[PDB]
């Protein structure tokens, strides 16, 4: 076509839903982890992750307002990977890369998954 | 905005 | 922060986005133009316009399934808004200018309103 | 991924 782009569109999008996120305006879900509940919008679940993709098409589970999640599942990896999906941006350490690539190969981030394999195989 |  | 940052996570989201319009899976809302139907998500029209946004966070309106625009509000105009919501692009043509920007000021998207006002002044 |  002959559209024009607004470069920063995407990222203004992506501020703006992470900011109803923080005032828990209009989220639709909660993910349990480990006794521990993180409030979240299903759509940029689905947006991220492959496991919430594959979760909330199925027509019975797209209505359920909790998932629980695998008790192996780190809450701190899985509150790590929420902020990445809502910003971009992943708070990746010596202390939580191990339990960061086991979230993220679990809920199917695949980008994610790639950086945690690169950095780990740098420090052997 | 640009030409994409 | 000690962060790094995945530079096309935010388009990948909209992407991704889109592609859950398209397929109309967990579209929340109906906007009606002119006897014209619209579906979308909640979320993505409030992280993308001021009137959705203060629409969608007022107690009452948050809970409707169907929203009237003023019928002054040409269907074109808002579909090629909508698709820039989803998108980053902006299908602005001579032929569709006028109604654009008219359909951006009511919608309270500033920076569609803002290259519509200098594509509309390099004509004159 | 980037140094932001
Ligand atoms: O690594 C990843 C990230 C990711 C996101 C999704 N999401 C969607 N895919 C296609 N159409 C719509 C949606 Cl919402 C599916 C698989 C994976 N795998
Ligand atoms: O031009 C524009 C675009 C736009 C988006 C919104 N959205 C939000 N603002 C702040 N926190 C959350 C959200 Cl969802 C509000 C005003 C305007 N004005
Ligand atoms: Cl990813
Ligand atoms: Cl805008």
């Amino acid at each position: 076509d002959s559209c024009i782009q607004f470069t920063r569109h995407a990222s203004d999008v992506l501020l703006n839903l992470n900011r109803l996120r923080s005032r828990d305006i209009l989220t639709d879900v909660v993910i349990v982890v480990s006794r521990e509940q993180f409030r979240a919008h299903k759509t940029v679940l689905m947006a991220c992750s492959g496991l919430f993709y594959s979760i909330f098409t199925d027509q019975l589970k797209c209505n359920l307002s909790v998932i629980n999640l695998d008790p192996e599942i780190n809450p701190e990896g899985f509150c790590i990977l929420l902020d990445f999906m809502y910003t971009s941006r992943l708070n990746l350490r010596e202390g939580n890369i191990m339990a960061v690539m086991a979230t993220a190969m679990y809920l199917q981030m695949e980008h994610v998954v790639d950086t945690c394999r690169k950095f780990i195989k740098a420090s052997e | 905005w640009v030409i994409p």
